[PDB]
């Protein structure tokens, strides 16, 4: 078994969207300043081999960022891990590497269709008036401007909620799930 | 430890990490100002700052808990261990700049370098250089300093990095 | 004969969604982040270049590709290649290079209609996430998302049988053809 | 005269639909691929420009598709060209540059009608997948995938004339004028 | 307030007031514009970048909506009666829309759903079968005929032709236009 | 004089149009360099003895940003025109022609002007969308194009039909020959 | 012939520009290939061929009419009477290659690549048209005397109208 | 006709960054000199540099414009010379640069992350020495990178050294 | 004061400071050159002109205020003081040369030097100069004194850096 | 007096009297500059002309100005009207190698190479005439060899001025 060429393979079926999303579940523990580089998976792999969370004897954050993305096909093909296991991994307390709050917020942006992130945009440009917001940004972006700005935090869903309620109800259930988990 | 320990250490980091190591010991190599991460190293290692534990925070501090293994064989717990027991070589002062600048990216140093430019000459710093270097250059104009932090957290708020401000407030509450 | 004119012109003749369709039938051999960069034929031809599966002394695998989108044109202009002799040759085993399973979902994707596909996306709305149920997706992304999730793959059809069945019956004669060759 | 601002004044004068036709006229010397983005009439004259088919000195190919789709209007204001010309021009044997099939389809198309167009589509359910069937599709598009299966061409009409035949008469009578004609 | 006017204006005029009023400015919009013209407002926009409608020049959007028969417009947002208008008009050389496109919406104001079907039917060789289909009105059929050079201020052979086999009225509405444009 | 706050809060309250409309209109205050974004443009204006609260209230004003004006430099609308009145402009009034004509012309009637003027510019093949201040650039460049001579621009404006716009070029060359 | 001229003439030209201004006088300074157009010009300035007249042809070329008016005081007719009564430092072949890069766009310069490719033995390696020139002629596929090949590719790529320029070109020489 | 310190000034003074470099890398084997108009100079010195071995080598970085003009030679005659004559640069070597002008940076960056068990801004012929001195490849050594070429899918150069391995 | 203190600054002082110290000095070291900063210090102390007064002016005008405060235990304020209260060893026109040259960056010097060789030959002339080696070569030349500065002027004009003509118009109006 | 060769000594960097020492070469061979004005003195060839000259030739007209109180156009007329100390052939040497940079000047010695051989690593083009001189290699009589080597560097202007100069004798 071939550890490098088995990430190398992974690295290769991972786009830049899967590539965005890997980056954003992975924001508590890479940097902005290292995260801006980053253009393929291979590069965010090898920083986090340079913290020891990801090598031969420990890929439990590997497979963790995987299955957060829904991509099981790759944790049973290049891994030999099935759905059921890693349910069952992750609801043991203390073994989640990626916080609630973190899985969360992604989960938000997998429900969030482009009118949707057009009304989102819009709200909170209201909500800060100072600055424009640019206008490539998808939701993750949002979401790290307002961590930014504080304004979005674990204990700050102030905004996120009223500006979730203006737009689908099903956003304020996943937050209100995530808020009484904790 | 040896010279071919520091050689391994020299040649594995990258050019963002060395120019971190050689600020980072700027409080313990403030009797001499080293040129590279070796000499930084060989002078460590002859006034007695540089032994297994003191390079492994160093290690510890550009987060490279691989060359920690690699070279030293020693893992977080252990580091922490040493760090809890022992006197730390960086303060949290240095500890708090490179956090900073490393929640920092090329855009955002770029416009904080700008600020500056009301504080020294257009010379003094070039538009592509990092947040290191320009600490640097405040902290030889008396602009920053770890009792001095106001202007610092008034550039980073008119960047609208509020979370960097309240690391710095943070930092302050400690002390 | 010219080979780089000749791929030029068969590259000429290839539109968007032919495009497409021949980067779906090529994901066994070019994997997703190789993909993402292709907009034209050529690029998709280089990267079969590179693999050897294309060369002035070896066209199979065009041959294949250039049949299972149906553009016999192409084939009989620039190949000089009729629909019988691909027949021939892709019916003696172990000449085809794209899966019957591949193909079978291709073909699938030829008899959705967009009425269809919407009823389609609306089947699937408890297994997939909202924005990639969105409007501008269709059936084959839809397949590769199924297949991320691990509900699609060759021997995982519960899901799209159960899917078509309330479509229409025309495309559980192709699952069923395609169960019975394999 | 000004011979871009006289290819602007056509282009003004030219809808969505004259260029869907004009661009089926063109399609044995424009590819699909530089077919798709033509969403005026301006890129599809730079186009005939770059194969020198179109050019201050060279008319002839834009008189003939403009005639051909009908636009004798056009003709007659902008060209200064009648009727009976491109008559006498598009008679002179070797002079026409659009092949009298492509033509043959054309004429086709401007005969059938929405309600004979959706029985077109039903006369060729195993032939045509169900999705280049889809109701947005036009006649001239069904063509194009016809060729694409070459299951019509200059020498297949098979498959054309059954399911003419099925819809009027008339096709059939456009269809055999053609066939006669085309044997010269 | 002159947007917020031609903004209340475009409000009160339906699909049906949309359609005469492309048909009577097709002398100054090219069918390219006029293919995504579906709202008045927009209609209306297009007279102000041909410098045909701005606050200070009301004349035609007064004539449009005198010859449209909205009057209830014209009084109201234009402050002008009927008998101005048609003190106006009568003077030749006064009409911005021309008689002879005045004429023909005429006919379509006169011709009924029956007669249009009749009038398709007399049209059979003429024009394409697709351009007779049943969701085509009198003035588009007009706008065709047009495309063909078969009507034309000097080319009304057609049109009567065709009327005559209708309706007495329709050829005395033609006749009339005639005679009165050969009396200078 | 201009602190770099001013000129960072400036820079960030303003979007890509009003970005491209700023470093048209600036053209000729500093015509020797092209500088490549706002804060650049600003700052050269500082090196340059041309950036003033005037200058910059003149600036905010020509891009309409009136909310700037109020919050960034307390200035309303009547401060910033006494002002015009009784000092030279940075920005000429041809520049803020341009800028005006630009904002009514979209993409189609752009690459419409464009095929005009083509063999007039002796321009080749650009397949990149090009705004209206892009193309007045490309035509200065040229000199086919400046404040004492627009009968081209007039003339193929009105070959695309937007006799409003020649209007409004009318109306500058009457007010340049009343004064 | 000043520094300060120098100076506001590379300060005023853009990226574009500077690169066609580097490819049209490749065979004035054959022997160095200089690293921008101040240096560049500065290298024609001490070798004596860099008048009033040279550097107005070298910005007709590029097209910055507007410079010649405003730093040399010249016109369009005054700069063409100089072309028309003194030889030239730039070539017709430099600058009908800078005109066929004109007239090409990315996805033909991209196509005609893929075309020539076969010929260069080139590696996998955006290349403007002008670099794909200075690559051909380092292999001696294509000179003033020398168009066949890249006529060839032109006309395979259907840009007909690009191979005329090329064929009036080479009956402008016999 | 006669080699000089003209010829391989001009020489020196036309080529540009890439080529220096690369015929620094063709010429290890009759090494180790910091710049090309030293290792010129050198090889001049010891009878390695007459007008045939400069065209060898000027052939090999492809600069026929400098044959031409520098050496008034063409094609056929530096093909007829080195028909005829030993070969400065090894075919190894010259297999070598073509694999590295036939991989772009993306290709290389993947070749790295692979190889760096069995061992940043590098290009191909630098990761190529840097195996040399750990020999991990050679002329009759060509197994791992045949593998690794393989492993990110260019089949085409494993062809390639496919060709030159049946080539000896 | 003693020579560890001198030890201490020429151990502190990175190239560039050192280069600027070495010019901030011409006008007082007329009868020598020094090589080195070491020696100008030895050579100013020597004459009597290295007290704490003209220690703290020369790393004030280098603008090493951390040297200030970890020398000197002076700051900002003091030295403006001592600088309003006592006679300056450093001339208003040495000032000015060094303040134009810090606030210039590598484009502008780049263009400057590109300027002045309408006045020197090549050779003279290096990629790699300050502006304060061309203000030197000029100085050499009799092309710039404190009292002839418009060949400057101009320079600066042309590059468009009319902050710093009007700097040097500040200055004239000051004698 | 003997103070003022001290001052003018000090005065000057390396280069300056490096040069200095070059331009000297044909008097009656020093090693430093405060013999050579020793000497210069000692013969009656230390003149306020003698000495102004040479802080001319090597352009230290700061020098001109603070010790001798003259500029550069007194200087220039003197030197229109008496004798030269300094020939016009170390003169010509000294404006080419001012007028050189250091890729020219490493082109022009490699060149060299195969005429001179190695020779002494920071070589300046005056070092490399001194070393030309000692081989008989060049001379105010013998320039052909220069003349290739500078328009083998493309420095024809330079050619130009060794052309001049050969036409004014
Ligand atoms: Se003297």
């Amino acid at each position: 078994m071939d550890f490098s060429r088995n990430l190398y393979d992974i690295g290769e079926q991972l786009d830049s969207e899967d590539l965005a999303s890997l980056k954003f579940l992975s924001l508590d523990y890479i940097p902005q300043r290292k995260q801006e580089p980053i253009k393929d998976a291979l590069m965010l792999f090898q920083r986090l081999q340079e913290k020891r969370m990801l090598e031969e004897s420990n890929l439990s954050f590997l497979k963790e960022l995987l299955f957060r993305i829904n991509r099981l096909d790759l944790l049973i093909t290049y891994l030999n891990t099935r759905k059921e296991e890693m349910e069952r991994e992750l609801q043991t307390p203390g073994r989640a590497q990626i916080s609630a709050y973190r899985v969360m917020l992604y989960q938000i942006s997998e429900e969030v269709s482009r009118s949707e992130l057009r009304s989102f945009k819009g709200g909170l440009q209201e909500e800060i008036s100072k600055c424009k917001l640019d206008d490539d940004m998808n939701l993750l972006d949002i979401f790290i401007e307002m961590e930014k700005r504080v304004i979005l935090g674990e204990g700050k869903l102030d905004i996120l909620k009223r500006v979730c309620a203006q737009i689908n109800k099903s956003l304020l259930k996943i937050i209100n799930d995530y808020e009484e988990f904790s | 430890m040896s010279a071919e320990v520091i050689g391994q250490v020299e040649e594995a980091l990258d050019t963002d990490e060395k120019e971190m190591l050689l600020f980072l010991c700027r409080d313990v190599a403030i009797d001499v100002v080293p040129p590279n991460v070796r000499d930084l190293l060989d002078i460590l290692r002859e006034r007695g700052k540089l032994s297994v534990g003191d390079l492994a925070e160093l290690l510890y501090r550009v987060r490279r808990f691989d060359l920690l293994k690699r070279i030293l064989k020693m893992d977080r717990k252990a580091v922490e261990t040493h760090l809890l027991r022992n006197p730390h070589l960086v303060s949290d002062y240095r500890v708090l700049m490179a956090e900073i600048g490393e929640d920092l990216d090329k855009s955002d140093v770029s416009s904080l370098i700008f600020l500056m430019k009301d504080y020294m000459g257009r010379g003094k710093i070039s538009k592509e250089k990092s947040f290191l270097d320009l600490v640097v250059e405040l902290e030889k104009l008396n602009l920053v300093a770890p009792d001095q932090l106001d202007l610092l957290e008034k550039c980073l708020k008119n960047i609208h990095r509020i979370d960097l401000k309240t690391k710095i407030q943070k930092y302050k509450q400690s002390v």
